[PDB]
């Protein structure tokens, strides 16, 4: 019995018991401070609506904030398959300001990255679930989605914004909504006659802190190490039936980094990040005569088939050198993820970690762009000669080439995730780094 | 921890000053109710 | 390369690496206490059979005992499609008592929501593997089912309970099982002739420790946290094709609270938490001129389409007074769980924490409901107007609304889970409060 | 709203928040040292090849080494659903060498045994993205395969090999490529005409420490808690129709072992842990008139469904004892993985832990084989009588019983993972214990 | 039926098992019944129908000792020198024609 | 208690030493003289002390 | 076996065709161990 295996004990068990330090048998579980959580509904100025810009206050009815939902009420424009996470579409932007100054900055295309890269498995599903229609909803269904938002102190309590230690300063939130929705005002160019505008409310969960603990965050200084998204809009050096077009993009990043992250993409079609194909998965029609390689099957737009994706190889240079040797594009698309992340990314998007774990909230290494006089992310392309309308030459192809339907994907967003400090304190607070 | 609540603490009360066989070691009886 | 980075160090990365505290490519790990574990039958008292009570005491094998499995040979009674969860069915309640005093209890159902909210990705898989069939099984196939037990001390080595320190009292865990398992010996209100009666064996595992620990678990007085679960069934307000209805259920729970979770349900379907629909798997012949919307699709039973639940909105009310806004159906369901899990909770399922985080061991915030005297849950239902048998009436209606089925959904199950002290000295033990 | 809950503090929130000594608003992050990763390109020598055997040594292009990852390119011999896992396949297996000393090995099954029990969800999807094809490509397509190794230092920067701290030992990996692989260059036995020899290179992530960190680690001793590999193959006693074949396996392990873990397979086909059936992915053509139970679908190699996995029941013996009571092969394929893995473990392969988390790097709990004169692995298997031509044999049937084709599972593979104790020291290091 | 059990306190007084001696530990004997018996619920391989269920009854004999022998057990510490029986079962190397 | 199953005593403190033990097992004959072997003792499949 | 004359004539190396029916082996082995009891309590000795 379990006795017969403790009896079998002898010098190779002493590095593991012998002078032992610990048990697994008792937790000590740790006393902590009085507080409540509070989901309040903040006041959204400005008129809501599609390609509007609206904002809000943040109001002080607790003391610190975290999690921040946005709501929309969107409706379907057309049956299932014409949406794809249009709730995260709708969102185009939002802005985090603290005193007039801006702190971060998130787009409709990095929740998207984000997502592709940092959720996974029931999360991203219940995700999906909270942005888009999942269950095959007909036209003219109405669903209310849940958009959170991703700033540092929406992640984790940890760095709670203590508004409290604020008393000076005004945090807002503006949000972009986005002038069109794929399959819910609009399809493809077309407008949606009909169509609805959205309905939008703003959740801020509020931490009501007990009276020392409160008394301490109003009274003393603060110093978070957070995170912000930088990030810029660049052009593609369009892939070519005809060769492997290749682009050096100088990165005007600053900032200890913890990664990059990036994707090529149709802009006009949201979260495209791949060739379309007549495949089944690939594109409107896939499969059937009616097929065409000029629309995605939008409720299908994600895809994990590489042969789509537009990016042969690639690599970081610092100051003229190689931050490494070059790597294929599906190095940065399957294995940084696995290395770093541990979740499964879609086609089209790649990442490249400075850090150990590039998902956590504790720095693990980092890239301090703010001393590389010279940061140069090299691109090449896959050679677009393949005829996305024929399976056989879409599946069967070889690793450097692609779709020419790659040829629509001229747009590239690059982001770095990078840590700074945020400094409150006698009731103002902003950033330590420009 | 554990503030002294008179009220809600009443059956743990009972029980921890309920009688036990704490006695029997190296006696002989018929009894002994599977005491572990 | 990797060189140029380490050399790219600036002011800024002084709340990273200044003064370096840690290293990540070292690890220590800690020596332990030597311990062994095996997995012991228990012999089972009563008669196991359907709707039979059962009941066996945990023998005094090892020192402290944590994870417990209840095995069961079940048969299927029709074919494939035709149960749901049928191991979790059958096992309507285990309830846990030491010396005499209720620790803790659980319910089919409970372990049905527990799932629903806890579970998620391939354990909640493998969990399915072993309570169900999941390879189109056919009648007349037999399979042994584990249910695991979700009292505190199944959970974490962290709670082992120290049998051993608890001589003047035995520990007790009594089992009843279900008058009728669906797809297994009923069908529907359908007896099925010839059905097996189950076959059952309870399992437990011990550890062993070795002189030192185990004299000290004897010897010394021991404080567990532990977590228990409180529950009371409601029937719902009736769900209305002509209005929304509405409840107020007297939130009748005591003691420091981590969650609330409940269900709506139709008490004869075992699992149904929504309503049923003539669309693929909402119902049993479900997309076809066979489908009837009163009958489900036992084997896909659940959803994680909300069109079909039930619940519009809910409240929490503390003395009256709002604990929080009013919010939708769909935040308890999918938000909740979001902002504080990080599962997906399929629809008909609703949770609201006062914790932190709900699905952990350590306390991180509760509702003391001991010290509310007159705590309150406020539910709006949606109008069951939707003709169930039109997939374009189910699936294309609005936020509002539900199937005509849906007033089947005469059930509300509320549960909590609160943090109590299991205390252990001089042989014997119990919870600290009432 | 909060504060109506925030304000209702009793005598029963004392244990929880009384004297409190954390908060959940304030992390401080830990300053740590300076550190750099970088992916370089390593020369293996050897040609690479089908059966080839091939090496490298581990270049010296920083101070700590973590992640390895085996690049290959091959190119699909037969369209979709002829392969499976066959980056993995190929990779036959892989030998870790300090000093001269073998220190571990891996092999292609272990991986697929690996990661049947430990990897899981989307993990466990990427990581066949990596060595599969899984978009329904064709013949001829050819596909980049990443094969990370599963060493222990490819499983955390904690037990990062200090290559700075050996000054005076090579470190090697010599891989072996297999003689074939499914879909790629054979279809069961038969080579593919003009299948292509895969393209290799090994790739290992090197960490750049800071000047005082590296000197520490370049002059000062180390220890390092490790987890090896054990590992041999046995004779499945034949799974037969009229009865229950039964076997004892005396189990040649030795030193403090976290977990075991086999598996029942056909040789043949590669990742094969079930009985070959006529349902739907059990066999080439399952479901229809040219359903074969000879030959599996390859795309779907494995699966769930424990009706065509051959064990019945089974129980280790230590010393001569019983070490825990007899229980179903289910048991070992469901439950075990529940309790101490948290993921889903397909049917065929059998996990049973001595530890409290197996899938970690803490050694939560040991059995020292060191100590243990006669371990045996007694199993016992089910009758082989069920047609496996027809699904309402396959699907009906009893406890028991398996697939008459559960005879063609005749290879067994034992595996036991283990801590021993990697010395450094005076630039030069190895194992601290031999058996 | 009487089925005599074996173990080695079953077999003489010299080894009675002295359960006054044993205050903290319980003793058990677990049983397994066979799923067949031959001639009684099968005949070979085929079940008998109708065949009845086993009604059993285990019935232990104990020594009553008076008050000096008594007190003694309960009080002193024992070695009982017993039978233990070991067993595996194998595989025949089946003989052929 | 019935073909197959698994059940247990416990010795009960009803003197102060334990010597014999008999099980005793009720039988029916499912067939005629001949069919049986010893079928009180095969029915005891094994007994764990 | 199915003929006396071959069953009971037979020489001492050689046995039945149904003999290969006998395909279980059992072996057991009696030993000695010690039981001893203590202070409420017993067990064996050694392992």
């Amino acid at each position: 019995g379990g006795l017969s295996q403790l009896v079998a004990y002898g010098a190779q068990d002493v590095y593991l018991t012998g002078n032992p330090q610990i048990t697994f048998f008792k937790t000590v579980y740790r006393r902590y401070t009085n507080f409540a959580i509070e989901s309040i509904q903040q006041t959204i100025n400005g008129s809501v609506g599609f390609g509007n810009k609206v904002s809000t206050q943040i109001s002080r009815n607790g003391d610190l904030i975290t999690d921040i939902v946005v709501e929309f009420v969107l409706t379907k424009g057309g049956n299932g398959g014409t949406t794809y996470y249009p709730a995260e579409e709708l969102l185009q932007d939002v802005e985090l300001e603290i005193g007039g100054q801006r702190i971060d900055k998130h787009y409709n295309d990095w929740f998207r990255t984000y997502d592709a890269l940092f959720r996974m498995n029931d999360d991203r599903y219940n995700y999906r679930r909270m942005t888009d229609w999942v269950n095959n909803e007909l036209v003219g269904a109405q669903k209310r989605f849940y958009v959170p938002l991703i700033f540092f102190f929406n992640q984790t309590p940890g760095l709670a914004l203590p508004l409290i230690a604020l008393q000076y300063h005004e945090v807002k939130l503006y949000f972009t909504l986005a002038s069109q929705v794929q399959g819910v005002n609009y399809n493809g160019s077309s407008a949606i006659a009909g169509a609805a505008q959205p309905t939008m409310s703003v959740w801020v969960d509020y931490i009501f802190l007990d009276t020392q603990e409160r008394t301490r965050f109003a009274q003393l200084p603060h110093e978070y190490l957070i995170e912000q998204l930088q990030f810029t809009g660049s052009e593609t050096a369009t892939p070519s039936a005809t060769t492997q077009a290749s682009q050096n993009i100088r990165l005007n990043f600053n900032h200890p980094t913890k990664y990059l992250a990036w994707n090529f993409n149709n802009p006009t079609n949201y979260g495209q990040y791949t060739a379309l194909a007549n495949i089944p998965g690939a594109c409107s029609g896939a499969g059937t005569a009616a097929a065409t390689v000029t629309t995605p099957d939008y409720g299908n737009t994600g895809t994990y088939n590489e042969q789509l994706a537009v990016l042969d190889s690639a690599k970081i240079q610092l100051n003229g050198q190689d931050r490494f040797a070059t790597r294929k594009g599906s190095y940065f698309n399957k294995v940084q993820p696995y290395q770093s992340i541990g979740g499964v990314t879609p086609a089209g998007v790649y990442l490249y970690s400075f850090a150990l774990k590039p998902a956590g909230r504790q720095p693990s290494g980092t890239c301090n762009f703010s001393r590389i006089d010279n940061a140069t992310l090299s691109l090449t392309y896959k050679t677009c000669s393949i005829d996305a309308t024929s399976p056989a030459a879409v599946l069967g192809n070889t690793e450097t080439v692609t779709a020419n339907t790659a040829t629509l994907l001229t747009a590239l967003n690059i982001y770095a995730k990078n840590y700074n400090v945020l400094r409150i304190m006698s009731g103002m607070g902003g950033l330590a780094y420009a | 921890p554990l503030v002294d609540n008179p009220f809600s603490t009443y059956p743990y009360k009972h029980v921890i000053t309920e009688t036990q066989p704490t006695q029997a070691k190296n006696q002989a009886i018929w009894g002994l109710v599977q005491m572990g």
